DNA sequence: CAATATCCCGAGTACATGCACAGGATGTATATATCTGACACGTGCCTGGAGACTAGGGAGTAATCCCCTTGGCGGTTAAAACGCGGGGGACAGCGCGTACGTGCGTTTAAGCGGTGCTAGAGCTGTCTACGACCAATTGAGCGGCCTCGGCA
């Protein structure tokens, strides 16, 4: 894959930022926030995979994800477990 | 093969406090997921209390001991006083 | 003046929809997974409970941010202020 | 009271080996309310644990399970 | 003779940031565990041990909360630490609001 | 240059540690065991691919002054250092709890057969909620009429 981190554009950026509650960002804030968001997707779909791996698929699955964030103090409620 | 879920108790729950009133099916998903979050945490902190003290059962002491730290205020005082109703009934 | 900006904070807080793009955001999730595995394949919902949780991780991030800028008598976010929700945080 | 026992240089000292070099007069009366809240906090459940086990001491063990359970663990006294 | 403000505080530093020892004294600290504990419980005792592990525990947490503290204080241009310092430490941390 | 301080080196200092010892409880060792689940086999689904198209958004620019940023501001205390107070620190013993052992007997697990609760079914069969549009309201700014204060 080429180049994916810049389809996170920067009027998104400025609407996650506006439910959060900010009024003005500084330029720098486009690119330190995809820096954030990389490193927290490595991570998590890290965690995500080993647990794949542990069942033998090849097709990751959404209790995979779930019980990956769980562990991390993250738990999110929608998917089930 | 059968999937199984705490879907219908919470829906039973639910006309027991607003008889109108309902569940959309994505915000089913939310209290089929918190009712087993809870039961869980309850559960392992109920194994390790029996644990530490070399039990092997798990009586309700095991239990109202791992809701009284697992709860974190006024809460935990009710769902004590909540919990001694039914057993104390089912003990008859 | 200064106004339409804060005319935004009020729709926002209102909906409930994911902010990102869809397609650009899975697309990312197929990069960053192919160094841990080559040829996975992601179930459809599975690429939704990421986004789920990114969306509400940083949106998180950015209300701990303003509180820094705040600090600082300042009005407007700066990459100091993320550097030191994170610090302070401990991640 | 005995809370005020926790006297002023001795949150000077707590202070500098945190690195601070200078303190607001308001710090004083102010870190006894983070304290107080804290020991408040491992209290209850050290208490806990020791009313679930009939004994009406507390032990060392108390207090570890009590901040183990809270993600402040130490290593010192019996993991 | 006489040294400079500040001379002395970087002096204090550099000696409880390379000592382990405890920092409060022992009664007065033994004391307040005592007066918390017995609004939940009535006619406790304590091993001797248990006031320790609470000591060596509340230090290491006060001095981490200063730690954190210092950080903004510094982010917000001043040397000096302040309440509204602490408040904003606490609330990141998701401790008390 | 003087002075307080940290650094550094050797004497003299209890006990901590590493060890040797007796001995006990448990890890081993062998034989047996079924059954977990490994493995093998197909079942059928979705994950994916692959196209056509609009319209939403994204990117770009332009103009610009808000906000940040900086300097210089004036005002008051944390720090410095000392004097100065009481309080944290080091021993004598009581007996109460904790442990631990004994015999306390409550309940669970298991295997039994019967049976009704639940969870997958529908186009169920609608119709709450979902857009879609209309209508009201307030507020703000721009014209317009009219007393009076400073000037001929």
């Amino acid at each position: 894959l080429r180049d994916n981190i810049q389809g996170i554009t920067k009027p998104a950026i400025r609407r996650l930022a506006r439910r959060g509650g900010v009024k003005r960002i500084s330029g720098l804030i486009y690119e330190e926030t995809r820096g954030v968001l990389k490193v927290f997707l490595e991570n998590v779909i890290r965690d995500a995979v080993t647990y794949t791996e542990h069942a033998k698929r090849k097709t990751v699955t959404a209790m995979d994800v779930v019980y990956a964030l769980k562990r991390q103090g993250r738990t999110l409620y929608g998917f089930g477990g | 093969s059968r999937k199984e879920s705490y879907s219908i108790y919470v829906y039973k729950v639910l006309k027991q406090v607003h008889p109108d009133t309902g569940i959309s099916s994505k915000a089913m998903g939310i209290m089929n997921s918190f009712v087993n979050d809870i039961f869980e945490r309850i559960a392992g902190e109920a194994s390790r209390l029996a644990h530490y003290n070399k039990r092997s059962t798990i009586t309700s002491r095991e239990i109202q001991t791992a809701v009284r730290l697992l709860l974190p205020g006024e809460l935990a005082k009710h769902a004590v006083s909540e919990g001694t109703k039914a057993v104390t009934k089912y003990t008859s | 003046p200064g106004t339409v900006a804060l005319r935004e904070i009020r729709r926002y807080q209102k909906s409930t929809e994911l902010l990102i793009r869809k397609l650009p955001f899975q697309r990312l999730v197929r990069e960053i997974a192919q160094d841990f595995k080559t040829d996975l394949r992601f179930q459809s919902s599975a690429v939704m409970a990421l986004q789920e949780a990114c969306e509400a991780y940083l949106v998180g991030l950015f209300e701990d941010t303003n509180l820094c800028a705040i600090h600082a008598k300042r009005v407007t976010i700066m990459p100091k202020d993320i550097q030191l929700a994170r610090r302070i945080r401990g991640e």
